[PDB]
């Protein structure tokens, strides 16, 4: 009749086992439901426990129900960053005719990724046309550091978010700060937030390597035909020049 | 038993729940996790046969997948009219050379 | 393991499935039956005419006939671009053609030289 | 599954709007929930069989009606500013197992007036050269600013194909002027790509923002264009700006082509001489 | 107490009996589907206050209904009767069960649906879809001590049953490849039976399609077994003790039938409260018919040549009679 | 869509292909009002080859109704444009002068 | 790094012959 | 029927609206009002053309929904860069032949005769 | 890359014509 979830707030490093608790006041029930919820995108069902079952299993997720004590516990093994969501516990009755479930308040869970090689840096993105805003990017910082809001209303500083490169299994943290401002320099944009001393403030001068650029070169078919026509024209010109030279020398 | 392969940013990856066994073909490279295989750049035409096991209900049944790519990075267009024109032009040039050396 | 056979020429694609002789073969592509006028089923071959990259790239499989589609465990993944009258010519081929052109010109020049 | 429509909707106060819930697996239990931010998941009318409907905990201000076991309409006869919330349709069997099924949800916003709505402005910022030189990875940033309300979906596109990997989206937009009540939001998204892939001039990157605004039915009177539902995009080409690339090769080979045409023309002209001249000799 | 959680899923000729209860009733049995017309006749005119008890059926899926110088008659009309038949008149242990029937009316928006609850041989609840009450009406003399919330729960559960039966109506219509024009009926029966020491021994859950025994895959998956067994072994028996204790004045009262023998050889017994009775003649078996007050009567005969009716004896056996 | 205009263009692709998009039972394309393509249910997009050829023309699709409103497609890819910077004009002038110079010495000694 | 048959090794393939002719006349 | 008439010179692009003569015309660009940009006397002049934000759908109307035409223009312009097809080749080589023959005759005459 | 091929062509051809002129000078 009343459902309470413990502890309504959870924040763990990646790869740590998780225990979540849901308790109900009335023990005469026939159901049990656990739902994930991302900030939007509705509810996704995770689990279903009957009145006849003590355990339920689904992949890396496990759950137990002790009806006599009126408790249910969910065990998450080897937490991944993809588990950051709110978890809801719901139950449905046995007598009454109403069939109306009683949802709990839910517990929010965040799992910070594990960065092998921290490398905090503050780059400055080049401004595009049709825009008067400047953008600085703070990236590749250790998951322990964490940013704050700006001291003034002109600088907008977003909150740090995780980013996943599937192509080469990279995990990173990012924050972006932008503004109109006349003197909005990335050297002092991150000034409410304490960031590591070894922060890489890249020099304003532009340095590049052409060897990296050569790696992205590739060919089309039309270019191939043009090159072939060039080689053929060179052959034809050589032939014509040869005959013409021989005749020229003949007149002598 | 569908062996899934992805095409992230101009590279082809073989994805599976378990280890990957290579049969004749492009070897590719293994990422940090053994379960995923990188087959190199898309336009380099990776061709080969790969094999993988199963999981859960699928455990155990083998599966093999043949990856074949044909990206025209070494092709040209030549309809019969164009090639005919090229050969006739070259042959008149060569007979021109012959007439020349005859005149000498 | 007997590999799948694929032939391509212009905008024509031929697929050969030598797992089982004596006909008894029919093809499935991205969970659709295919081969049962630009698509044809031959006793050991399938023929795709007017091939396209975008809509005709993916998985292809032989059952063979008399079995069920899910029984298969050997699949083909294919994507390929074609143009009207496109040939693969490698660099060595172009080198050889230039060399033989030079050689034949020199040969005729030598032939007329001692006329 | 269970499908409910529409995904987003903007209502002038006093209008009427009927959300639709439908299913095909012939469930029997149907209900509507409204989820409030930081308050709870409260219940609205529920119906167990065709023709029978009962109240929940928030019945006032709502109609429901069930005549067909496949559909369930939830009608607001006179929308109120307090109706602003997100609605879910819960569908279930009776007695089979007890499993529930939820729809994707629908966002609603009720405004006293429709002047304050705006379409988003979208810009794309290219990666810095320093980041490429330091980590061999590039980061594009898309900004969607100055829109209201936040019925916005953001997406990335590469070569006419959607991208789902390497894309991070801010889950909460920022109010431009948080001090006071409603003000235009700002949203940011990031996309990271290996430096090799970005430095190819052929690759074409696009940021798309779909915005759900007024419909053609609603009257508009202001001088600015009526802010109807639309999609705003911003594009950028891959670019090296460092060394040799394909386009320089194309231009060079074509210039050489033209020069060889000119040269061959001259050579065959003078081949006319000493060949049409020695002929008469 | 109905089961809340509700897991989804030949023509018999009518037989007519006519009598007058005390020394006018027409009892029909073995007729299906329920589309019946029955009437009582011949005071030169029809009977005005014709009412019938609730529609139900025995273990054989077939129904049994009852209606209750001058000469009378009974007329019966059913699709199995090409011509409406007329019959003349001559004066000269415990168990709980729930029977549910739903009838498809082709064209009408709401198909017919009724539910009946029986203890021993007496009904205690009534619910009819076409009735204007639209609620589970008791109509019984020992159930009114309950509270209104009880009846609200019964109404809700019976409407759930109605919706389920409405659904599987079309479900089986699709299953057996039938048409919309035809009319079909679905029948369900469940219950549980206790003994002298008031504890569960047996339970029944049977389900038939238009009088064909169907089931007594989805279900297997649906994990129906444990919950159904718990309901049968659980809430029935507690509630059943409750109705038994609250219905003690009527339900168990043993009635001694009065016996008669006539020849003009018929041996007849009347007013035995339970249905179970036996008549022996040291032979045609007829079905037992009620008297309308809850007491029952039965009868059996031997036919003998003239003058030799004296050498047969009828013995009446019953749980409520000591010796035959 | 309501005001006809059922035909649309799908442009950005890995190759230079330019696609045209329009009942999935029979698709009849019209270029300048003449039959140019019959398309079956399986195929959906009408191809136009590489965009380097500057594909331009009238286009209209038809299904079961009275065709669709026309669409004019125009492209100008400077596959033939030349950046006439100082380097290229200097090279062209140098080539012209040296070619005519060798030509002139030849013809001078010929006479 | 996909040259295809845009490989610059092809170009000098022609220039090479212009080389050998050039060396024939030096021995004069 | 009558198609759209374009004219590209350097960075400048000019369109035309053959339909709806006499009636005043307005233009659209990706279904938004447009009118560096100059519009008069049944033409549209885009100065300093940039490929990315000015390539797409254009319509000229005297509701643009049922306007009797649509154009999809995608063309990036190279300033000082001039397009050249086969006939441009013909003209340039032809003038080249003319000038080389004319300059050839003078040196022939100087070497000969005198 | 292609430019180097073209300038090498030009330089080597200039060398060739100079050598031919020399050979004709002492022919
Ligand atoms: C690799 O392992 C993963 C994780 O176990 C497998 O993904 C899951 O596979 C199961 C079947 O083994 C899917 O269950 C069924 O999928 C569909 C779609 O819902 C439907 O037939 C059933 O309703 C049922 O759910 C499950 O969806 C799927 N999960 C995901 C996230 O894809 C995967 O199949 C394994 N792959 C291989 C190649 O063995
Ligand atoms: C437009 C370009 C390709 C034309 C140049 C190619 C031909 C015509 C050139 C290249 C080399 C030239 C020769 C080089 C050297 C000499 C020796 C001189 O004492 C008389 C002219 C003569 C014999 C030249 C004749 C013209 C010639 C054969
Ligand atoms: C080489 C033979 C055939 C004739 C001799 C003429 C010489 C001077 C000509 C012929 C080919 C010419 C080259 C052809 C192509 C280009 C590319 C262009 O962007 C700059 C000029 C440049 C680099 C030319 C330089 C001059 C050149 C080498
Ligand atoms: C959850 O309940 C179990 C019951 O034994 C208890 O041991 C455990 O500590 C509880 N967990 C939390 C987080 O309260
Ligand atoms: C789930 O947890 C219970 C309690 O610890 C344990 O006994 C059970 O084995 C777990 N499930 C699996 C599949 O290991
Ligand atoms: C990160 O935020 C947490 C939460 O309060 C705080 O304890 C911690 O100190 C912050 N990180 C740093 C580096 O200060
Ligand atoms: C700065 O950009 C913001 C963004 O809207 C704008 O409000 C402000 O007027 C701009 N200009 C100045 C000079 O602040
Ligand atoms: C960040 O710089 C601003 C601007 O100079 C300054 O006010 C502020 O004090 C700096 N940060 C801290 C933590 O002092
Ligand atoms: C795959 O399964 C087979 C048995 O079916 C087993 O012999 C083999 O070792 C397995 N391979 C892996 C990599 O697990
Ligand atoms: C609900 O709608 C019905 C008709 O569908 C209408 O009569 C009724 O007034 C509405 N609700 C209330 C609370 O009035
Ligand atoms: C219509 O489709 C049929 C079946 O594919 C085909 O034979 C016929 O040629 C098509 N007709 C037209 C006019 O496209």
């Amino acid at each position: 009749q009343e459902v309470t979830q413990i502890p309504a707030a959870l924040s763990v490093p990646e790869g740590e086992n998780l225990v979540l608790n849901c308790s109900f006041t009335d023990s005469a029930i026939y159901n049990l439901q656990w739902f994930r919820q991302d900030p939007g995108k509705g509810l996704t069902s995770l689990l279903l426990i009957q009145s006849s079952q003590r355990e339920q299993t689904s992949g890396r997720l496990n759950a137990s129900l002790d009806k006599s004590s009126g408790r249910s516990t969910l065990y998450i093994a080897a937490s991944q960053p993809g588990d950051s969501a709110t978890y809801l516990c719901a139950v449905r009755p046995l007598y009454g005719g109403s069939y109306i479930p009683t949802f709990g308040r839910g517990t929010s869970l965040i799992v910070h990724p594990y960065i092998q090689n921290p490398d905090p840096a503050v780059y400055q993105l080049r401004d595009s046309k049709s825009s008067d805003k400047s953008v600085c990017l703070f990236t590749d910082f250790d998951s322990q550091t964490n940013v704050s809001q700006s001291k003034d209303s002109d600088v907008y500083i977003t909150d740090k978010t995780v980013l996943d490169m599937r192509s080469m299994d990279f995990k990173s943290n990012s924050a972006v700060a932008w503004s109109n401002k006349s003197d909005f320099a990335c050297a002092n944009a991150f000034n409410n937030s304490i960031i590591p001393e070894d922060t890489f403030f890249p020099s304003p001068e532009s340095s590049c390597d052409v060897k990296l650029v050569e790696k992205s070169f590739e060919t089309d078919t039309n270019l191939n035909f043009q090159n072939l026509s060039v080689i053929g024209f060179r052959i034809l010109l050589l032939k014509v020049a040869g005959f013409n030279l021989l005749m020229t020398l003949r007149l002598w | 038993f569908k062996i899934p392969i992805e095409e992230l940013e101009d590279r082809v990856f073989v994805n599976c729940n378990t280890s990957i066994t290579w049969v004749e073909g492009t070897v590719g490279t293994l990422l940090s996790d053994i379960t995923r295989l990188d087959l190199g750049k898309r336009i380099l035409d990776p061709r080969g046969i790969y094999r993988c096991n199963g999981t859960d209900i699928y455990k155990d049944k083998e599966s093999t997948v043949q990856v074949h790519y044909r990206m025209c990075q070494s092709c040209v267009e030549l309809d019969p009219a164009t090639v005919a024109g090229i050969i006739v032009t070259d042959v008149i040039a060569t007979l021109l050379l012959a007439l020349g050396v005859f005149c000498f | 393991q007997t590999p799948y056979k694929v032939s391509i020429s212009g905008t024509t694609v031929i697929l050969t499935c030598p797992q089982y002789p004596g006909s008894e073969i029919l093809w499935q592509h991205n969970d659709k039956n295919i081969g049962g006028k630009n698509i044809g089923s031959d006793e050991d071959h399938l023929s795709l005419k007017e091939f396209s990259e975008l809509e005709q790239s993916g998985y292809y499989v032989c059952y063979p006939r008399g079995s069920k589609p899910e029984d298969a465990n050997f699949y083909l993944y294919l994507r390929a671009r074609v143009c009207e009258n496109c040939m693969e010519m490698d660099v060595m081929s172009v080198a050889t053609i230039v060399i033989v052109d030079i050689c034949i010109t020199g040969g005729l020049l030598l032939l007329v030289y001692y006329w | 599954g269970v499908t409910q429509t529409p995904k987003f909707q903007v209502l002038k106060t006093g209008q009427s709007m009927t959300l639709q819930c439908a299913q095909d697996m012939n469930h029997e239990y149907m209900s509507w929930y409204r989820q409030d931010p930081g308050m709870g998941l409260r219940l609205i009318h529920y119906s167990v069989g065709a023709g029978i409907t009962d109240q929940g905990e928030v019945p006032n201000g709502y109609n429901v009606s069930r005549s067909t076991t496949e559909d369930f309409p939830l009608r607001l006869l006179s929308a109120a500013p307090s109706q602003t919330s997100v609605y879910f349709c819960a569908s279930s069997y009776v007695g089979n197992t007890g499993e529930l099924f939820f729809g994707e949800g629908s966002r609603l916003t009720v405004l006293e007036d429709l002047k304050n709505v705006f379409p988003p402005e979208v810009a794309v910022f290219e990666p810095s050269e320093a980041e490429i030189s330091h980590t061999q990875k590039a980061t594009l940033v898309c900004l969607a600013t100055g829109f209201y309300p936040d019925h916005v979906e953001l997406s990335w596109w590469v070569n006419g194909k959607e991208v789902h990997s390497g894309v991070s989206t801010d889950p909460q937009p920022l109010k431009e002027q948080p001090a006071l009540n409603d003000s235009r939001y700002c949203l940011s998204s990031r996309l990271r790509v290996s430096a090799t892939f970005w430095q190819n001039p052929r690759n074409h990157f696009r940021c798309q923002v779909q915005f759900y605004g007024l419909s053609e039915n609603d009257e508009w009177t202001q001088d600015r264009a009526k802010p109807v539902t639309q999609i705003v995009s911003a594009e950028a080409w891959g670019r090296a700006d460092c060394g040799f690339t394909s386009e320089s090769y194309q231009q060079g080979v074509l210039s050489a082509t033209i020069l060889y045409e000119i040269l061959l023309g001259k050579a065959t002209l003078y081949a006319v001489l000493v060949s049409a001249l020695v002929l008469m000799a | 107490s109905l089961l809340m959680w509700i897991t989804q899923v030949i023509q018999r000729t009518p037989k007519i009996q006519v009598y007058s209860r005390h020394p006018l009733n027409c009892y029909v049995s073995g007729f299906h589907p329920s589309d019946i017309e029955v009437d009582l006749l011949k005071n030169g005119e029809r009977i005005e206050k014709v009412e019938h008890s609730d529609l139900s059926f025995s273990k054989d899926w077939s129904f049994y209904l009852l209606y209750y110088k001058d000469e009378y008659a009974c007329r019966v009309n059913h699709v199995t009767l090409s011509q409406p038949k007329i019959v003349k008149w001559d004066r000269d242990s415990h168990s709980m069960r729930y029977f549910f029937t739903s009838v498809s009316r082709p064209g009408r928006g709401e198909p017919r649906f009724i539910a009946v609850g029986y203890v021993d041989d007496t009904q205690f609840v009534r619910f009819d879809s076409d009735a204007a009450s639209q609620r589970m009406e008791p109509r019984a003399p020992w159930i009114e001590q309950e509270g209104p919330e009880y009846w609200d729960g019964e109404t809700r559960k019976v409407k759930a049953h109605s919706q389920t039966h409405r659904v599987d109506l079309g479900t089986l219509r699709g299953y057996y490849n039938q048409s919309e024009a035809g009319s079909h009926t679905v029948q369900r029966m469940y219950g549980c039976d206790v003994g002298s020491d008031w504890r569960f021994l047996r339970g029944y859950h049977q389900y038939a399609y238009d009088g064909k025994d169907y089931i007594a895959h989805k279900w297997e998956a649906a994990h129906v077994a444990e919950q159904l067994r718990a309901y049968l072994e659980g809430t029935c028996v507690e509630w059943l003790r409750r109705y038994l204790e609250n219905g003690k004045e009527t339900l168990q009262r043993t009635d001694a039938p009065k016996t008669h023998m006539t020849h003009h050889l018929r041996c007849w017994a009347l007013s035995f409260y339970p249905a179970e009775i036996t008549l022996t003649w040291q032979t045609e078996l007829v079905e037992t018919r009620p008297a309308g007050d809850g007491t029952f009567q039965k009868w059996a005969a031997v036919v003998v040549p003239s003058g030799q009716e004296q050498r047969y004896t009828c013995h009446v056996q019953h749980e409520g009679l000591p010796k035959p | 869509i309501k005001g006809n205009h059922l035909v649309k263009v799908y442009d950005y692709q890995e190759d230079g292909s330019v696609l045209l998009t329009c009942e999935a039972k029979n698709i009849t394309w019209f270029k300048d009002g003449k039959m140019i393509g019959f398309l079956t249910e399986d195929k959906k997009k009408w191809n136009l080859g590489s965009n380097a050829k500057d594909p331009r023309g009238m286009y209209q699709c038809k299904g079961s109704q009275n065709k669709s409103k026309p669409l004019q497609v125009y492209y100008r890819m400077c596959q033939n444009c030349i950046e006439l910077n100082a380097a290229t004009i200097s090279g062209f002038l140098f080539a012209e002068i040296v070619s005519i110079f060798v030509l002139a010495v030849g013809v001078y000694f010929i006479a | 790094q996909s040259f295809g048959l845009l490989d610059p090794k092809l170009c000098y393939l022609l220039d090479g012959i212009l080389f050998i002719y050039g060396v024939i006349l030096t021995a004069l």
